[PDB]
């Protein structure tokens, strides 16, 4: 997934645009990952329980 | 010595003698009066929203258009009457008769579609009010830089 | 070429001009301050020289002062209304400079043309050409040019001392085709090296990363670039030499 | 027997629009979009 | 004359190959 | 088909062996020339 | 009261009228062309 973000190929943000602009486009991207992150553990760890 | 941005949005400030003046106080009225004038040429073609007022729209702009017509006519008399140029001169009358033309052909073709505007019926009217404003507009305001250029050009004939 | 260029044409027709076989930097630009303005939206300047291009085109016009601001994603106005229209997506660069010294004729620049009435505000990259008066209002306007109806295009008629506001720029606009395809204009490198069995980055020109490389037991097709992960990462590619 | 053997499109097709058509000879695949005018209808040689 | 086109139109979605992954 | 200005074109070639049919078989429709050309397609006719 | 009527004074002498809350019915007015200009401004014959 893209997140609103252009490619959930990161590294083409960390190729293709510059990092001030790259800040806010990374930023898009690492929150729907780490959204989904802890979705998973979460998701874990209830199972685990 | 003048505070004039003349049309195409070009700043002038003359150094010359008061006859300068006294040749381009016309165009300190017809360069006034042009932009005055187009100032709300260009708020009428965007801004027409209602039927009836179409009437005094296309009504408004033909009288706001001679305002220029009859200064920007008279800015480069006034600017050839002390002419040490006859290209400036003949610029002058050439631009205040192209202009002036072109502020006194359209501006009669303005009173033209003040015809229907009177009842302004909102089917298509206003959309036509629209269409030669701005058809209007652009063209308006070329013929009068070069008219608010000979001027000035003019002006600099008897400068010094 | 089409820089240091001799004659730009109108903006509701332009010259895409396909451009192939090169090794493009464009640091030979982003230096030359000639350009006037230079905002880039897909990629940022000085890092267009690295793997993006697959068939990039080049997109040439004229038009005065304050109308290079209309070009970007979006921002409306009458030259980007019925004119020239601009996706919102993977737009490159926007290449901007004055355009006097070669125009603005002495009585006015007559030959800039710009679609004063058009229905449908223009599509993404259309280029309608075709002249026919616009038959606005119920009204037969056939080939009559007559009430409410008039030719669809008009000039400005730049002069040499024309104000600053209206001189006019010529403007360059790049669009670039991302990674579909094999490639075409990339930028100085080529490692003349290969290895395998070793972690060491790479840039197969689709691509950057980090991995292990080996001849790989899978068939390809013969115009088919590469493949992809299920986990959306680069499974593998095919070197454009090997 | 490559009876069929080329394609057409377009909005107008006789150059009042921009107009695109495709040909295929025997072996070497032939196009263009131009200012066509069209035949009313199509046909080919032997 | 019309006849029913049962399966057939089914073309490459793009130029990236994929490994016996259901897409 | 025509999707932002472009226009895409696909081939495949099977046998034949029908008369008075359309084989019920499937096959896949790979990539031509992603033709980038201009021009808007309402009408569109063969050439026999 | 201003149509159906008996007896109007005079035009410096117009007199005023302000009718409040109730439902106008233009088109009674619409559907009759009783008068001679019914001529409207800044709001057109009937949509109003
Ligand atoms: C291919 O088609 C072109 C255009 O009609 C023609 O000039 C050429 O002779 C053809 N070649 C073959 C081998 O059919």
């Amino acid at each position: 997934s893209n997140f609103g973000a252009i490619s959930s190929v990161l590294n083409d943000i960390l190729s293709r645009l510059d990092p001030p602009e790259a800040e806010v486009q990374i930023d898009r991207l690492i929150t729907g990952r780490l959204q989904s992150l802890q979705t998973y553990v979460t998701q874990q760890l209830i199972r685990a329980a | 010595s003048a505070e004039i941005d003349l049309g195409k949005g070009d700043f002038r400030e003359i150094r010359a003698s008061e006859d300068a003046r006294e040749a381009a106080e016309a165009l300190a009225e017809a360069a006034r009066a042009m932009k005055e004038a187009l100032e709300i040429i260009r708020e009428i073609a965007e801004k027409l929203r209602d039927s009836s007022r179409a009437s005094e729209a296309a009504k408004r702009i033909a009288k706001a258009i001679r305002k220029a017509a009859d200064a920007i006519a008279e800015a480069a008399k006034i600017a050839a009457r002390a002419a040490k140029d006859g290209d400036a001169a003949r610029n002058a009358e050439n631009a205040a008769r192209k202009a002036k033309e072109f502020a006194e052909e359209q501006a009669k073709l303005a009173d033209m579609y003040a015809e229907l505007a009177k009842n302004g019926d909102k089917s298509s009217v206003l959309e036509q009010l629209k269409t030669f404003a701005d058809k209007a507009f652009h063209e308006m305001e070329d013929r009068f830089y070069q008219a608010a250029l000979a001027v000035f050009e003019a002006a600099e004939a008897a400068a010094g | 070429e089409v820089f240091n260029a001799t004659r730009f044409a109108s903006v509701y027709a332009w010259n895409r001009k396909r451009i192939s076989n090169c090794v493009a930097d464009y640091s030979v630009l982003y230096n030359s301050a000639s350009f006037s303005t230079f905002k880039c939206y897909g990629v940022s300047p000085t890092k267009l020289n690295d793997l993006c291009f697959t068939n990039v085109y080049a997109d040439s016009f004229v038009i005065r002062g304050d109308e290079v601001r209309q070009i970007a994603p979006g921002q409306t106005g009458k030259i980007a209304d019925y004119n020239y229209k601009l996706p919102d997506d993977f737009t490159g660069c926007v290449i901007a400079w004055n355009s006097n010294n070669l125009d603005s004729k002495v009585g006015g620049n007559y030959n800039y043309l710009y679609r004063l009435f058009r229905k449908s505000n223009l599509k993404p990259f259309e280029r309608d050409i075709s002249t026919e008066i616009y038959q606005a209002g119920s009204t037969p306007c056939n080939g009559v040019e007559g009430f409410n109806c008039y030719f669809p295009l008009q000039s400005y008629g730049f002069q040499p001392t024309n104000g600053v506001g209206y001189q006019p720029y010529r403007v360059v606009v790049l669009s670039f085709e991302l990674l579909h395809a094999p490639a075409t204009v990339c930028g100085p490198k080529k490692s003349t090296n290969l290895v395998k069995n070793k972690c060491v980055n790479f840039n197969f020109n689709g691509l950057t990363g980090t991995g292990v490389l080996t001849e790989s037991n899978k068939k390809f097709l013969p115009f088919q670039q590469f493949g992809r992960d299920i986990a959306d990462t680069t499974d593998a590619v095919r070197d454009p030499q090997t | 027997s490559n009876i069929i053997r080329g394609w057409i499109f377009g909005t107008t097709l006789d150059s009042k629009t921009q107009s695109l058509l495709i040909v295929n000879n025997a072996t070497n695949v032939v196009i263009k979009v131009c200012e066509f005018q069209f035949c009313n209808d199509p046909f080919l040689g032997v | 004359a019309y006849t029913n086109s049962f399966t057939r139109g089914v073309y490459y979605p793009d130029k990236v190959f994929r490994s016996s992954v259901l897409h | 088909k025509n999707i932002d200005g472009y226009f895409k074109i696909y081939s495949k070639h099977t046998p034949i062996n029908l008369v008075r049919d359309l084989p019920q078989g499937f096959s896949a429709l790979e990539p031509l020339v992603d033709l980038p050309i201009g021009i808007n397609i309402t009408r569109f006719q063969t050439l026999l």
